[PDB]
Formats: structure tokens, sequence, C-alpha cells
RNA sequence: UAUAGUUGAAGGAUUUGGAAAAUUCCGCUAAAGAGGGUGAAAGCCCCGUAGACGAAAUGCUGACAACACCUAGGAGGAUCCUGAGUACGGCGGAACACGAGAAAUUCCGUCGGAAUCCGCGGGGACCAUCCCGCAAGGCUAAAUACUCCCUAGUGACCGAUAGUGAACCAGUACCGUGAGGGAAAGGUGAAAAGCACCCCGGAAGGGGAGUGAAAUAGAUCCUGAAACCGUGUGCCUACAACAAGUCAAAGCUCGUUAAUGAGUGAUGGCGUGCCUUUUGUAGAAUGAACCGGCGAGUUACGAUUGCAUGCGAGGUUAAGUCGAAGAGACGGAGCCGCAGCGAAAGCGAGUCUGAAUAGGGCGAAUGAGUAUGUAGUCGUAGACCCGAAACCAUGUGAUCUACC
RNA sequence: UAGCGGAGAAAUUCCAAACGAACUUGGAGAUAGCUGGUUCUCUCCGAAAUAGCUUUAGGGCUAGCCUCGGAAUUGAGAAU
RNA sequence: GUGUAGUGGUAGGAGAGCGUUCUAAGGGCGUUGAAGGUCGAUCGUGAGGACGGCUGGAGCGCUUAGAAGUGAGAAUGCCG
RNA sequence: GUGAAAUUUUAGUACCUGUGAAGAUGCAGGUUACCCGCGACAGGACGGAAAGACCCCAUGGAGCUUUACUGUAGUUUGAU
């Protein structure tokens, strides 16, 4: 038949225009009276999916 | 040509003849051969469908 | 070329890995699959992405966005494909399509402003980027957001 | 038109054979050179095929007759009709991709209970404007799914451990009270011409003679391998501790795909099988009695990378129609690339965040794809094969035994 | 008199030689991180028994170690 | 040609080859003996290939390409 | 006179002290020993029969208990 996308991942995940992946930080929605205020300013800004992971699911993303 | 069948009901010979009008010519039916004959309007018509 | 003198294109046909025929293959008795271990009984294997027990990736990081209803994208054309329709030929997009440059208008066609246009054409579409416009009227052209 | 049919072209001789269709000469026919059979392999011997003709009876399908049935305009809007315990609400459950969720739409059980054209339902809670329709009465061919059966065909499908379980008198023989379970078994030669007659023998069996091209083709009947059981003989063996061999070697007997030959072997040197699993094997860990036969990474649909091929800022068809189950053209709905950033409104070679022309994330600055074959890997599928103890749903049993 | 049961002067005893839950057919090629097996050949290269996390400890993922194909500067590798 | 250099190896990665059945075209063999069976002191680096003697009595090779129910010594394997 | 069975890698199947996956018919170094049988015994061949019943594991089963979790037949209470 088809091959079933994951309709687990395609809610975290934006697809960039060079091949990676895009992804919004851990440790954002919860107590914040203990991460001090560096901890959690240079967590508003998401990054991308290393090397390792994208060699993992780069099939259930296969197409979104 | 076309169904001037007088010209092909005369081609159950020897298997060293086989027949076939003009919108029928494959690949093998020539490839698998070494004369082809023709006639003068077989040729014009061949030289139509393949545009 | 014929019947009896076939050649296939070179490199073009590998043969095969029929595996499990004996000690000198290289692939007999464990079938290139090593000791036991669930990667090795029949049909073995995890799910894709599993991870042993730990909270895998796509549960570790948070959920966001959402979808607008009613987005627009438009099937854009940047300024070059225009540079073959050499003095007014009343750009379209419509039969304008109909030469292999644009087909399936998503929801109207934009114009932009890459790269260099040296014409006289005429121009109409659905919408414009601010520089495209002042391209066109710069070599003297005309638009029409029609 | 379906169920019986009729007609249907062209060859002789020679060499091998038991037998020619084989071989060599010289001829002929074809709208018929598809196939099957005959003493080996046939265009011209036989059944047929290409053609052409054909139904007293019965059935189906058309067509047109006859009969049956059905169907008319325009103008008016005073009054009447337009499907009732129905729609719909609460409550509790089910159906819709939608698990009560902000939950429209559709059903079921219980209780409550509408209006009548200035009217009613719907457009995913609900209201307003707009737009589209008229429920609570019925019928309706075709395009779609299947094949126990009959007819005619085909196959880079099997060829007696295969193919149905079953090529033969098979759901039989046999097993179980019963439901139920279920095998092994094809081949003489062209034609039985299947051995008259004699001899030993109670018979069985055998030896001659015969039939036969061939009886070592004689009914256990084409070929007839291996484990296993025998007969004869060339070389060695009765002071010897041998994973059973190999290296060295006297003598003895031979004489080949003719070459630095074959068989055997006194005597010396050296030497703890095979497979799997393990840190480690001869292991006293574990499997094989022996020979033969069968017996394990495949296929469809997706995804991705390498190789190759056709076009290249383009590539490219699908379903479907005509066609021999083909090829072989039509068919431009659709998918992929050519532009990105942002959750989103949007902006656009830029954009996001931000008070910011600051800085930073991400892309551009030449940067090529797509269709198909092929191969490696992965996903859904029983997915490399064999292997449980158990679980759920219809059935069958109290002739043994337990109570009555 | 019947198996989600029956019968038991009570033993988990009996129900067609085997009852802590009968037999027979179907779901069914049930499932097994476990055991056994997996057939022709040559050339080239050739490991590991470690860290981290795991209702994990004889399993698994990524990292390290192996192999094959490409790009690019090197002067980045090495032993003194 | 000629020099230099290298050639142990389990799990495993890479490459090139032997052999069986069938299909297609071309070219062949066969009662003056094919397949199959047995024996031989033969050939290539391998898988493997020829040639001759006997038995046997009707179909099989060779070349190029294609498709696979394509290779067996172990499963306390299954059948004789 | 008739006529089985379990078992079985091939066997030309000696003893001592060593050695070894840590107790050897088969290795090492020595000692004893002509070839083939027949009737008895049971020290050894980790002897044969049952893929340990003891123990652990399987993120295995089944049967049983309860103030383990979640539900339910049944009994009762109220509205309609």
């Amino acid at each position: 038949p088809k091959q079933k996308t994951h309709r687990g991942l395609a809610k975290r995940v934006k697809r960039t225009g060079g091949g990676g992946l895009k992804r919004g930080r851990a440790f954002t929605s919860h107590r914040f009276h203990g991460k001090t205020k560096k901890q959690r300013r240079q967590l508003r800004k998401a990054s991308m999916v290393a090397k390792g992971d994208y060699k993992r699911i780069r099939q259930q993303l296969a197409r979104m | 040509e076309n169904g001037n069948d007088f010209a092909a009901l005369s081609a159950r010979n020897l298997p060293n003849v086989s027949v076939v009008t003009s919108d029928n010519v494959s690949v093998l039916d020539v490839v698998s051969a070494n004369k082809v004959l023709a006639t003068q309007t077989a040729l014009t018509q061949i030289e139509e469908v393949l545009a | 070329m014929k019947l009896h003198e076939l050649k296939p294109a070179e490199g073009s046909r590998q043969v095969r890995n029929r595996v499990g025929r004996g000690t000198s293959s290289g692939n007999g008795k464990t079938a290139g699959r090593g000791q036991k271990g669930q990667k090795a009984r029949s049909g073995g294997g995890v799910r894709l992405g599993f991870e042993g027990g730990q909270t895998p990736l796509f549960r570790r990081l948070p959920k966001r966005g959402f979808t607008n209803i009613n987005r627009k994208d438009y099937a854009v054309v940047n300024l070059d494909t225009l540079n073959r329709f050499e003095d007014g030929t009343e750009v379209t997009p419509v039969v304008l399509k109909e030469a292999g440059i644009v087909k399936n208008e998503k929801a109207g066609i934009k114009v932009l402003a890459d790269g260099e246009l040296t014409k006289k054409l005429t121009v109409k579409a659905a919408k414009f980027s601010k520089s495209a416009q002042e391209a066109i009227e710069a070599a003297g052209g005309s638009i029409e957001v029609i």
C-alpha cells in the first residue's frame, strides 16, 4: 500500500529549505522560578535536528 | 496498405513470409526479419502515422 | 542489432544476491545476520524511531502551530520568465500559460522582482511585489490587477 | 443463432532398418504449412484445418405488425389542500475519519411536545443578513461482485515424494461409540504373436526347443544408481596397542586417455573425527544408525540511494476507447521541480524576532530535474523455516465411571 | 443429568486407558527479546566484547571500532 | 617488457565467476544409436569440462539475451 | 524348527603416573601383551530409556485468596 507518515511528528517539526528540520526547544512549559533568566531567555529560539536523529527518522517524515 | 485482402490471402506461405497491414507495424515484426516488402502507398501511410 | 546478438547497455543490469547457499558466497549460515538477538528471528526488528526505553525524541519536545483554513499561495514567476515576449503581447494568467511556463495557477499568479528585464511588455496578474511594478514601469510597461 | 452434420487440394523411386515419415534423386499443392495418429521424425497415408453448404423438432434474441396502457395550453389570485404523537428538546446509548469534545449531520429506548406559505429545513456549537431546498408515502433498467455447471481455447504452469487428498473402481481401505481423522498403489512389445513339444521336479521353480530385431523385454514384466547380501581371484597378514591416514619405502603381480605409469605393501617418521554453541573443545558439553528423495530471505504496493538510458528550465501520464489476453496510437484531471521566511495575518531575494537602518536564525548570490529498467536497504502484509504450555466461538459424548 | 457445566458418605475424585477444568472442527501459518537449521566457488579488505540512557541487565538506540563510493584543500595524519 | 611492493583471518562489506530447468532467434546432432547408468592411468587456479570402451533404445545439445519451485551433510528433520 | 527389541560418528577398542574445560580406551613417557571363540560376573564406557520434576529467568501461562485496581450478574432505594 502507501507508507503512512507519522501524525505525531508533523505537529512538532518544520522542514527548512536546505534539507534539515526545525524544532522548538524543550524545558519551556512549566516552573520557571528555578531556571535563571539566561536559562529562560536563550530558550525562546528554535534550533535544528542533529546529524544523529536524521539518520533514524529520515523515513517517517518521507513526505511532510 | 489497407483491405486489398487479395494480396494478403496469398501470404500463408512457407513461414518465410508473414503479412501485416500498415497500422500494426511493431518493433519485433520488423527486427525479426531480413528483407521487407511494402507497396508504394504503404510507405506514405507509414510516413503519416509516424508524423 | 539482430535477434541472436542482443547486448544490453553496459553497466545497466546487475545480477542478484541469493543469500544462504554455501559458505563460500560469504552469506551462508545466518544469512548475513550474525548471532542471536531479535534482529535475527523471522520478521524481527523494532518499529521505526523506537528507542529502547528512552522517551523518544518526538515526545521530548513540544507541539506548536496551527493551520489557517483559508491560506492563499500564488504561483510566482520571477522576472526572467517574462523575458521572452519581446515587445507587446499582453501577458495574461491565461493562455500565456499554454506555453509550458506555468500550469496550475494555484490562487492567481504573482510576479516578483528577480532579477533583470529589458522589454516593454504589458503585464496582467493578481498581485505584485512593490519592486516589480517599479521594474516594469522602469522599462515602460503597464500593469493591471485583473 | 444454440442444440445432430455434409463437402473439403497435392508422391513416386533409391540406401539403412523388423518396420520409414529417415537419407539421396525428381515432382506437386496451398484462402488448407494449427494439431493429433500410423511399425522411428510426414505440407502430399489417416483424422482434420482454410473455405462452402446444411434443421423435421425445441429454445433464445432481434425487427414490425396488432392489442394494451400514459401524456394538452393560456389568464385570475378571494377561500381551501400540500404526509402528527411527526419535527424537535431533556435523558442513556450507538452510526458518521470525528473516543463528548466548543460537536453540527444520522439512528435507537424512555419522557415532553411545534407552525401551516406573512410557512418550514439546511449552510459543523449559537444569533443576525443572505443563499439553496420542501422531510414525516411508494416504484425504477445500465455501467459493479461471484462461478457449483456447459461449450471452445490458451500457459517462458506440474509431470507420479510433484499436480487436487485421489492419473488406478478414493472420501474408498483403515482408525474412533461419535462429531471427526485418511493413505499406498501409472510404464511388457509395434502387434499377445503371453512360451506347442520334450526333461527334472508332488507342486512351485527350472533346462532345451520355439515366438520374437531384442526374453538380462516372460507378466514382481522400459532404463535399473546407493546402503545391504554373496562367488572367484592378483598382493599382505598369527610378538602385535592402529581418529585408521599421509611422507618415506623392499619385494611381488601388471601394462594405460603413453606419462617423471597402475595395484598391493613388509618396515620407519608424524598425527587426539565432523557440526553447533562458547572466554575456551578431542571433550566425559550437543546432533547424526546407514543410503536415496523432498525440505529455508520470496511477491504485490509504497519510500530512499547507486548504475544506466530519453528529453532538460522542464519532465510526465492515469482511469478509459479502438486493438489478437499483444503495441499502440488517443486521453493534459493530476503529480514532481522552477522561491523562500513566518505559528499566523502577510512579505518576497528576502523574511522572522525586536524600540531599532543594531545584532542573530534561516535561504540567494551558477549550483537541474524528471520517467522508466535495474540492484542494495527499509515499511505494511504469516514475510527466512520448524517449534509450545495457553485463549475465544459452534458442535460431539453418561455403552467406562459418579448420583438418581 | 454436559463443559462459564455436570456428579461427588469430599480425595482436586470421576465424566470413553491421560481433567487445578473433556474431546473434535474453525479464528490460525495465534504469539515466543528463547532453542535448532539455512545448500556452489575464488579474489580484496577485515573488526568488537566499550561510554551513555532504558519497568534495563543474555534485548534496544546513538556514539566509538569495520567496509564501499564521491569532494576538497592539503600539508591538516604518524614517529622521532 | 622490466623494476618496486603486497597476498593468515570468524561476525561482516565489496567484486568477478561455475552449474541446473525453461523461453527467443541462429546454427546443429540423432536407429550408421539421444537422454540416463558404469569404467577409465585426461584438462583448468576453483566451482568444473571433454574424449574413448560396455549397457541402453528416443529425443538432446552449442552461441547471445531473458525468467527462476536454481545448488543440501546435520533441524532428537519427513517418506521408502 | 521358527524368529524380535531398545541402542548405533567411523573403530585393528590394554595398564600406570602425568597433561588437559581442572577424573582419558584414543594425547605424553614408560610397563605388560601370539590369532579366533564358548559359559559366567557387572568395575568402566560421565552406560540405555524420559530435550531435570530441585533452582533462576521469560516484563511466559493456568488455578486459588483478599480491607490490591477496574467493572459486572444479583439484592435494595428514589424520580418518572
